[PDB]
C-alpha cells in the first residue's frame, strides 16, 4: 500500500467526528513526492525534452515549427510561472494516469500538468503566441478545459482525432446499411462515440422489391451495428460506444425497446449499442388523453409521400397518416409505452429520450433540417441531412452528419476569476480551431457537415460546486437564478464571438441566411426579457462583470444582421465525465452524486471528496440521489433556454420510486422544455 | 404447531453438491493409506444406499399415508433431498477422488454386504408394510426412517467428520456437514409425526410400541456393531465409532419421546471439532 | 441418455414464491372488470386444483413405478416442485387478489364446475388406474400425465399471459411464467419416459396405444372447448384461446414422440408477448 | 392425404417381397392429372400467353423481343413435341413447388417444364432461333441441366443473378473488412453463397499501427460476416450462406477451428458461416513425420517480406519464416490439428478441406495466381487477386474475385444419346452467354474477374445412377475406367468449344499467354497418354461415339496454341442438388446416400427410389455410407485429373468409424491427388 494511498484512506477515518479532509492535500504531497517527482523522465532544458519529444514521434513537429524556439519557452515559463498545485489525490492521480504523456513502455512520465497545458495551448494558438499564453493561462486557470479526445491527443502524432462525438443518418437501403456499419468502425477506430438515426429504416415485416414481409426491421441493422461496434473495440481499453435512435412513431419501436430487456432473448439482445427513442408532442398528446395511437411502416409513408416519417411534421402528420389506406399502421397503447419505457429506464437506464418539439421550437437552424435524434450522450440536438449512398461506381449524395469538438467552462473559476466572455472567447475560438483541424477521411457526411456547419460544443462544468462552495442549495430558487444569469451571459458572449469570428473571416455557416439568426426571431426573448439576476446574493455574485441588458442584447443582434454568426451550433452541456477531476470541479451541470466518491484502484482504494467538501458546506452538497427531481427539472430548464444544444440530464432515483414517479418526472421535464434525459440512475 | 416452521427451514437449507469445489480435497486424499481410503469409500457407499432407499422409497411413501397439503409438501421436500442432493453428492465425492474401477467396485461391495442387506431389508421392510389407514403399521416405519435419520447413518458420518476435524478431506467434509444438518432436522420432524400417533394409543398400546421401538434399535444396533467392526479394524477405530452410534441411538430415542437406552461415553474430541410498477392516471399529464 | 441432462435443467430452475413481491399487482387489479377479475379468478383456481392432483398423485405415483434410480430423483423433484413450490405460489397470489371469504367461494364454485372436474377425474382414474410391473398402464398414465403438463392447463395459462403481455398483474403473471416453465420440462421429461415403453412394444400394440393416446386427446379436447367456452365467452376471447389449446396439444403430441394433430395456427400477440477420437500411427500417411 | 401422395407411399407396401416401383409412375400421373393440370392457368394461344407474362412483369421483354413470334412458336412447339413425361412423382413435385413459374399469389401455374425449358433456350439462344431449338432439345432430352439460378432465373423480370456461387479475396485492413461485409451482403441478397478468404487477415494479438495486441484475429472478422449473412438472408425465402476459408498455417487457424465446436461459446460460436481449411503439402509432410510445427502470424510475415503468407509458397518459405527472427509464429502439434480437424468433421462435418498444393500443381493459371481457397460448395478452384479498398475520395485498387456460372450433363441422358461432343458445346456456349449476361454492379472483383477470366463451370450428374442402370459397380475398376474416359472427353470437347469461340470472338481469356494451355504444358499427359477405356464392357458403352485418341490431342493442342482459350476455367463439378430431383438423376458424381429416399412435405411423407431403381438393379444401387472412401476417393481422382476446377467431395461415414479413419481418408484423399473434401455425412 503506497503511502498517498494510506494518507487519502484517512479521509474515512473520522477524527473529532468529522472528516480529515486535510488528508488529501498531504496525500496529494506525498503522491508527488514520492512517485511523480520519481517517474518523471529528466531533460536539462525545454529544448531537450522537446527535441526527443519530437524525435521519438511523440509531438507533432507540424504545430511546433509555427513557433521560434522563445516563442515556445515563454509560453511554457507561463505555464509553469503560476505554481500550479492539484489540490487533492485524485485530481492528480487522473491527471497523470489518464492524459500524462508516458513513454511506450508506459513506465516514465514525459509530461507533467504545465507541460501537456503548453502543448494544448501551442496547437489552439496556431503560430500566435500570445494567443498561447492567452489559452496558457485560461487552462492553467481552469477557466476553461478541452474535453478529453481535445486535451489528451492535442499535439500528439499518435493521437486519435480531436472530436469524439459523431452522429450519422442512416437511408433506408443496403447500400446506406453498408456504409453506416462502414463509417461507423471507422470512427469508433478513431475513438469517438458514434449514434445512429434508425427512424428512416423500414419496419420488420416491410416489402423489399415488391416483395412482401422480407425486411428485418430495424433490430437486424441493430445487430448488425451492435456486432460493428463490438469489433472496432479501439484496442480494447475502451469498449466501442454506440447509440441507436428510433422515433416513437416507428413500427419498430416495441421491438426496438425489447432490446434493452434482461429477459430479451440472445439473438435480439444488443449488449453494447445505447438506445435512444425520439418522442414528438403528438405522442405525449395521445398518450394524456389515453387516445389510442398507431405506429407506422416508414416505408409506406415515403412511398405515399415520397418523403421519409421522420422528416415530416407527425403533428401535423399523424391524421393524415392514420386516414391514409395506403398507409400502413398498428395500434399501440401511448400510456403503455409510457410506462413500458420508465420500466426500462429503471431496469437498464435506457432509453435516452429526445424531446422533438421541445428541442425542434427554439432550434435555429430547422431551414437545414429538423433535429431528429442525439447522441451518445444525449447533448447534441443538429440538423442533419442523409446520405445517399448508391452502388458501385455510382456518385454518391453526400448529406450532412453531425459531429462537435466539445469543451467545458469551471464555473467555479470562471466566476472567481470574474472573466466569463474572456473564457468564452477564448473557448470559442479552440474550438473553432479544433473543428478546422479535423478531416474525417471514412465519413464523407460527418467531414462535409463540419466544414459547413462549423458546429462546436461549449459546455459548462461544477454548477454544483461552485453553488455549494458558496451557500446555495442546488434545488433553491437563487441556484436557477445564478444559472439563468450565468448561462445568458455564456450564450450572449459565444455569440458575439462567432459574430466576430464570421465578420473577420467572412463567413457564415453554411444556410446561415434561412436560421433563426439571420431573421433576428433567435434574440426575441433576450431584446424583450432582462436576464439579470433577481436575487442580492445571485447579484452580488456577479459584481465585477457586466451582464448583458436588453439593450446589449439589441446591439448583439443587430451585430449579428450585419455579419452572420460562424457556428451553426455553440452551446452544449457534456457529461465531462474523467475531466472533472484534474480540474476539481464537480461533473457537468448535475447535481453531485455522492458527498464523497469512494472507488478501487488496482488493489487499493481510494476516496475523493467533492470539490470543496468540508464541514461548513456539507448541507450544501446534498446528494442528486436525495434531490428533488422536479427541482433538478428546474434547474436544468433554466439552463436550456440559453443552450442552443441540449445537455446531458441523468435522472437520479432511489430503489423506491416507482415507474410512475420516473414517468411523472419524464412528463414534468417535456412539461418545462427539457429537451433529452440522459439516464435513469437509481440508489 | 410446527409444519410451517419446518417448511421454511428445509427451503432455506437448500444446497446443491456442485457449490461445493472439490479439487482441493485431492492432495489430502492422495496421502492416505490404502486402508483409510478403502473405508473411506465403503463408508461413503454405505451412506449412498441408505439415501437411495430414503429418497426412492422411505419419504414418499410416508408422505403418501400422512394426512395435509403442508405436511406432505415437507416430506416431498426432504424425500428430494434423499435422491436428488444427498445420495447424488457422494458420486460427486467419487468422481472426483477415485477411479472408475474402484467407483464400480465399491457399488458391488454394498450389493453383496451382508450387514448393508440386513439393514436395508428391515428398513424398506417396515416401510413396504404401512397399510393405509392404518396408524399403527405407519408409526413403526416413522421409527424405522427416524433411526435411519439421527443412528443409522452416524457410523458413516463418523469417518469424513474425523478427517474434517483434523483439517483433512474438508471440501467433502463440508458436503457431509450439509446432509448432516439436513438429517438432524429429518429425524426430529418425522420423530414428531411418530409421537402424534403414539400419543393417541391407550396405556397397553404404547407399552407394545415402546417394546417395537426397543427391539427394533437392539436389532439394528447389533448389526451395526458387526458393520462397524467391518469397516473400522483396518483403520483402528471399531472402539471409537460404536461409542459415537450409541451416543446417536440415544437422540434417535429422543426424537421419538423415549428416554436415552445408553449410558454417556466420551467421544473423540476430533469428531466433536468435526461438527415497481403503476399505471400512468390522467393527473399525471398536468402541473 | 437423458435423465442427467433434465436433472441439470431442473435444478437450475429452482425457484421459491418469496421470491416475487405480489403486492404492486393490486395497482392493476383494482382497474379490471367484474368479469375479468372473475373469470381470472376462476381460471386460477383450476390451475390450483389440477396442480395439486399432479403434486399428491401424478408425479408421485409415477416416480413410483419407473425404474432407475436417477429417473426417481428427477421425478421427485419434480413431485417437490409441484407441493413445495408452484401450491404455495397460486395460494400467494390468490391471498393477495382476494379476500378470504372470496378465495372459499370461488373454490366451492370450481370445486362443483363439470368442465373442470371431467378433466379432473379423466386424469386421476388413470392415475388410480396403474398396476405394478404394467408397463402398459405405466404408459397411459403419463399420457394422462404429458396431456396435463403440456395440454390442460393452457386454457388458464392463457389469461394470466394475456395480462402479463399487457403490462397488467405482472407479479403474479411472472410467478406464472415459471410455474409454466417448470410444467413445459415436466411434460417433455414424462414424454421421453412414454416414449421409452412405446418403443419397447410390437407394432400392434404401438398402434394401439397411438388409438389411446388419439381417443384420450379427443375427449379432452371436447371438454376444452366447452370449458374455454364457459370462462372466456365472458370477456369475448374464446376464439384465441382455442387457437391457443390446439397449439399445445400438438406440443404434448410432439412430447410423447406423435405427430401434430391441428393444422398450424398463429397466437394471439399479447399472449405471445407474454410467453471416437483416436491418435494417428505413423502409418496412415503412407499408401 | 392427397391421392398422388397415397399411391406414393404405395412405394414401400411390399408386395412379394418386392417394393411397388410401378406405384411411382402411378403417382405422377395421378399428381399431374389431379393437382398440375387444375392449377394450371389456362391460355388460348402461346401468344396469349407471352402477352400475360410479359405485362404482368413475369418475363423480361428485352431478351423475348430479339425473336419473332413465329420463332417463339417454332420453339415452344419443338420443346412440346417431345412430349416430355416425369417418371416418377418427385421429379415433377420438385420443379413445380421449385422451379415452374406461379402467379404473385403462388395459387397457380403459369409455366410447364415445356415452358420453363422454351423460355430458358431461348434466353440462351440471345436471338438465333435454330440455336433455340439445339438447347430445347438439349433441355428436354434431358442432357443438359442449367445450375439452378439460372434455371430458375432465366428471362424473368423478378429475379436473382443467374451466377450463385461468389469468392471474395479480404485484405488486411478495416477498409476492406468493411468492403468484404457490404459484398457479402449485396451478394446474399442476390441469392448466391459467398466464400471469404481470411488468410490475409492478420491474427489475434497483431498490433493496429505500431499498437500491440490491438487486433481481434480472424474470428471478430467471422461474427461480423456472420451477422452479415443472417441480415442478408435472401428476404427469409432461403437463409444467408456463407463460407470463411482460413490457410492451416494462419495463427488463428485453432480459434477458427473452434467455432464450430458444439461446447463453444455463443460469443465465439459462429452458427450460418461454412468454414473451410487450406492444408498445403508443407502441413501434411510436417504431420507425417510428427515434428513440431509453427503457426505464424500473417502482419509479421508481411511486414519482413512485403507480401501476404498465403500469397508465398509455404513449401519453400516455411523454414525461412521458422528461421527469420522478425516473423512471429507459434508452435503447434501439426498431426494434433489433424486430429482436431477429424473430429470437428465427425461432430459437425467442418471444416472443407482445400489441398493447396493439389488444386495447384495441376492449376493452369498459376501466373494470375494460385488457387487460395474455395467456395461455399468446395468445387471452385480459380485464381483470385486480393483488392485493395481505400477510404473515401481514394481510388480502389480492384483485384479479381472468383464467380462461375453452373451446369451439368445428365451423364445416362448423354451417353444414351451419344452426344457427349454438342452436349458439352451447347453447354459452353450457354455458360458462356450466362456469364456475358451477368453484371455485379456492387462487387467490382467480381464483376471484373467475370469480364476478364470468363471462368464457367460445367459439371456433371447421374454417374452413379447411370452406371447402376447399366450393371457396374461405383466402387468397380470398370466405373473408374467409365470416368475417365467419359470425363476426359467431356474436358476434350470443352477445351475445343472454348478455343472454337476464343477464335470466333478473336479473344482469349485475360493473361492466357501465361497460362499452361498457352505454353502447352496443360497436354502433356493428354498427348503422352491414352484415355480410351481398357474394359471391353466399357468400350461398348461408347459405342456410336468417337473417343479422342492422342493425336486428337495433339490436333487440339494445335488449334488452342493458334487461337488461344476463351474461359480461363471450364469444368466444375458442384453437388447440384435441388434440380437433381427433376433431372431423375443421382447428384452430382456422388454415389446415393439412400436408394429410397424418404422425405416429409407439410404432414405427407414422400418416398423417392433412387432413378432408375428396381428389383434386378438393387445390388448395384449401393449406399453411400456402405461403400469403401477409398474407392470412392479413388472415383473422384480418376474424374478430378480431367476437371481444371474441384469436385464437391462429400465423404460419407459410418457412426463406428473413429476420427483415425477420418484422417486416413483425408490422407488417402490428399495422396490421391483430391483438391478438397466437401462435407464429413456420418451415418
Ligand atoms: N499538490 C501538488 N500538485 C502539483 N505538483 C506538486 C504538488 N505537490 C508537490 N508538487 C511538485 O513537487 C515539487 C516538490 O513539492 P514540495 O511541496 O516539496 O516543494 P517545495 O520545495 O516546498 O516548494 P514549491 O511548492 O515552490 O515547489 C513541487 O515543486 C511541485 O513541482
Ligand atoms: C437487401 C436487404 C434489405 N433489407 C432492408 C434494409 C433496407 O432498409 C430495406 C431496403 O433495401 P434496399 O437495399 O433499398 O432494396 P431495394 O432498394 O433494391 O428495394 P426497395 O426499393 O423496395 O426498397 O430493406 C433487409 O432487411 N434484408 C435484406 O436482405
Ligand atoms: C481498426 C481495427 C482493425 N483491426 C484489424 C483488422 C485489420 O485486418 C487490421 C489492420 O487494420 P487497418 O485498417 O489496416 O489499420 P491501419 O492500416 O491504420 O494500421 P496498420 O498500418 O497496422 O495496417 O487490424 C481490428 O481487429 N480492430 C479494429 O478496431
Ligand atoms: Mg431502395
Ligand atoms: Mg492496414
Ligand atoms: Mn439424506
Ligand atoms: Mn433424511
Ligand atoms: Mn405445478
Ligand atoms: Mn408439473
Amino acid at each position: 500500500v503506497p503511502k498517498w494511498i494510506q494518507l487519502n484512506n484517512e479521509i474515512m477515518i473520522q477524527k473529532d467526528g468529522k472528516f480529515q479532509f486535510d488528508k488529501d492535500k498531504e496525500a496529494v504531497h506525498s503522491y508527488f513526492v514520492d512517485y511523480i517527482n520519481q517517474n518523471t523522465v529528466f531533460f536539462h532544458n525545454l529544448k531537450e525534452k522537446l527535441d526527443y519529444l519530437v524525435e521519438n514521434q511523440y509531438y507533432e513537429e507540424e504545430f511546433l515549427s509555427l513557433y521560434s524556439f522563445e516563442d515556445i519557452k515563454e509560453v511554457f515559463k507561463t505555464a509553469y510561472a503560476k505554481k500550479f498545485r492539484f489540490p487533492s489525490f485524485m485530481s492528480a492521480f487522473k491527471f497523470y494516469n489518464d492524459y500524462a504523456l508516458k513513454t511506450n513502455d508506459k513506465k516514465k512520465i514525459l509530461e507533467r500538468y504545465e507541460d501537456r497545458i503548453s502543448i494544448v495551448a501551442l496547437f489552439f494558438a496556431n503560430g500566435d503566441t500570445e494567443k498561447a499564453k492567452e489559452y496558457v493561462n485560461l487552462m492553467i486557470n481552469q477557466e476553461y478545459q478541452p474535453s478529453t479526445p481535445t486535451f489528451l491527443n492535442a499535439g500528439r502524432k499518435r493521437r486519435g482525432e480531436l472530436v469524439s462525438c459523431f452522429l450519422l443518418e442512416v437511408n433506408d437501403s443496403l447500400n446506406d446499411i453498408s456504409r453506416a456499419i462502414d463509417i461507423s468502425m471507422q470512427l469508433s477506430k478513431l475513438g469517438g462515440g458514434v449514434s445512429l438515426n434508425l427512424s428512416k429504416l423500414r419496419a420488420k415485416g416491410e416489402a423489399i422489391k415488391d416483395v412482401e414481409n422480407a425486411t428485418k426491421g430495424v433490430v437486424g441493422v441493430m445487430k448488425l451495428l451492435d456486432n460493428a461496434f463490438r469489433y472496432a473495440d479501439q484496442m480494447g481499453q475502451r469498449q466501442g460506444s454506440g447509440a441507436a435512435y428510433l422515433n416513437i412513431f416507428h413500427r419498430d419501436i416495441n421491438d426496438f425497446l425489447d432490446t434493452k430487456k434482461i429477459s430479451a432473448d440472445e439473438d435480439v439482445r444488443v449488449k453494447t449499442l445505447s438506445i435512444g427513442v425520439v418522442i414528438p408532442d403528438k405522442f405525449v398528446e395521445l398518450a394524456r388523453e389515453d387516445k389510442a395511437a398507431y405506429v407506422f411502416y416508414p416505408h409506406t409513408i415515403y412511398k405515399e409521400y415520397g418523403q421519409h416519417m421522420d422528416e415530416m411534421d407527425m403533428n401535423e402528420m399523424y391524421d393524415k397518416f392514420v386516414d391514409n389506406p395506403r398507409v400502413k399502421k398498428e395500434k399501440i397503447n401511448p400510456r403503455k409505452l409510457l410506462e413500458k419505457l420508465a420500466m426500462l429506464r429503471s431496469e437498464s437506464g435506457y432509453p435516452y429520450i429526445m424531446f422533438q418539439d421541445n428541442v425542434n421550437k427554439v432550434h435555429a437552424n430547422n431551414h437545414i433540417s429538423k433535429v431528429k435524434f442525439s447522441n451518445l450522450c444525449s447533448e447534441v440536438l443538429q440538423a442533419s441531412q442523409v446520405s445517399s449512398y448508391t452502388d458501385y461506381d455510382e456518385e454518391d449524395e453526400i448529406g450532412l452528419d453531425i459531429s462537435c469538438n466539445l469543451g467545458s467552462l469551471n464555473i467555479l473559476n470562471v466566476m472567481e476569476h470574474k472573466s466569463i466572455e474572456k473564457t468564452v472567447k477564448l473557448a470559442t475560438d479552440s474550438l473553432t480551431h479544433v473543428s478546422e483541424t479535423t478531416d474525417i477521411r471514412n465519413a464523407p457526411a460527418v467531414r462535409r457537415a463540419n466544414k459547413a456547419m462549423k458546429s462546436i460544443g461549449l459546455g459548462a462544468m461544477n454548477l454544483h460546486g461552485y453553488l455549494a462552495q458558496n451557500g446555495i442549495a442546488y434545488e433553491s430558487p437563487e441556484a436557477r437564478d445564478f444559472a439563468n444569469t450565468f448561462f445568458m451571459m455564456v450564450n450572449f458572449y459565444s455569440i458575439q464571438r462567432s459574430a466576430e469570428i464570421a465578420k473577420e473571416k467572412g463567413e457564415t455557416f453554411d444556410q446561415y441566411e434561412g436560421s433563426t439568426y439571420a431573421t433576428g426571431e433567435y434574440f426575441d426573448k433576450y431584446v424583450s426579457t432582462d436576464f439579470s439576476p433577481k436575487y442580492e446574493k445571485i447579484a452580488n455574485l456577479f459584481e465585477g462583470m457586466h451582464i448583458p441588458t436588453t439593450e446589449d442584447w439589441k446591439k448583439l443582434k443587430a451585430f449579428v444582421a450585419e455579419h452572420g454568426m460562424y457556428h451553426s451550433y455553440r452551446l452544449c452541456i457534456a457529461p465531462t465525465g474523467s475531466i472533472s477531476y484534474v480540474q476539481s470541479s464537480t461533473a457537468s451541470v448535475m447535481p453531485i452524486m455522492e458527498r464523497i466518491e469512494e472507488r478501487t484502484y488496482g488493489n487499493s482504494k481510494t476516496y475523493y471528496p467533492m470539490p470543496g467538501l468540508a464541514s461548513n458546506n456539507w448541507f450544501f452538497y446534498k446528494e442528486a440521489y436525495d434531490m428533488d427531481m422536479f427541482k433538478v427539472v428546474d434547474m436544468i430548464a433554466t439552463i436550456q433556454q440559453h443552450i442552443d444544444q441540449g445537455i446531458s440530464f441523468t435522472l437520479f432515483l432511489k430503489d423506491t420510486m416507482t415507474t410512475r414517479d420516473l414517468n411523472r418526472i419524464d412528463l414534468y421535464a417535456h412539461h418545462r422544455g427539457i429537451k433529452t434525459i440522459y439516464y435513469a440512475r437509481t440508489k | 404447531d410446527f409444519t410451517q416452521m419446518f417448511y421454511n427451514q428445509n427451503v432455506k437449507q437448500f444446497w446443491l453438491p456442485e457449490e461445493i469445489a472439490l479439487n482441493g480435497d485431492l492432495l489430502t486424499w492422495k496421502y492416505l493409506g490404502k486402508n483409510e481410503q478403502d473405508t473411506y469409500m465403503k463408508v461413503l457407499a454405505g451412506l449412498t444406499l441408505l439415501d437411495t432407499e430414503q429418497g426412492n422409497t422411505g419419504m414418499p411413501i410416508v408422505a403418501e399415508h400422512v394426512d395435509g397439503h403442508q405436511r406432505k409438501a415437507v416430506l416431498n421436500f426432504m424425500a428430494m433431498m434423499e435422491n436428488a442432493v444427498h445420495a447424488k453428492s457422494y458420486s460427486n465425492i467419487f468422481m472426483t477422488l477415485a477411479p472408475t474401477e474402484t467407483i464400480n467396485e465399491v457399488f458391488e461391495w454394498v450389493k453383496q454386504n451382508k450387514y448393508l442387506q440386513k439393514k436395508a431389508q428391515m428398513i424398506v421392510g417396515l416401510y413396504k408394510a404401512i397399510q393405509k389407514d392404518d396408524e399403527i403399521s405407519l408409526f413403526k416405519a416413522m421409527v424405522a426412517s427416524v433411526y435411519l435419520e439421527s443412528f443409522l447413518f452416524y457410523s458413516g458420518f463418523y469417518y469424513p467428520l474425523y478427517f474434517y476435524g483434523q483439517g483433512k478431506l474438508m471440501q467433502s467434509g463440508e458436503i457431509i456437514n450439509l446432509i448432516l444438518r439436513d438429517e438432524a432436522i429429518h429425524g426430529v420432524y418425522v420423530g414428531l409425526l411418530a409421537q402424534e400417533i403414539y400419543n393417541k394409543q391407550t396405556e397397553e398400546k404404547k407399552a407394545e410400541l415402546r417394546e417395537f421401538a426397543i427391539d427394533l434399535l437392539n436389532q439394528l444396533y447389533e448389526n451395526e456393531l458387526e458393520y462397524t467392526e467391518d469397516l473400522y479394524d483396518q483403520v483402528g477405530l471399531s472402539h471409537d465409532v460404536k461409542k459415537f452410534i450409541r451416543y446417536n441411538a440415544n437422540k434417535a430415542l429422543m426424537n421419538l419421546g423415549f428416554d436415552p437406552y445408553f449410558e454417556e461415553e466420551d467421544i473423540n474430541p476430533i469428531v466433536l471439532n468435526g461438527l415497481t410498477v403503476e399505471p400512468l392516471k390522467d393527473d399525471d399529464f398536468y402541473f
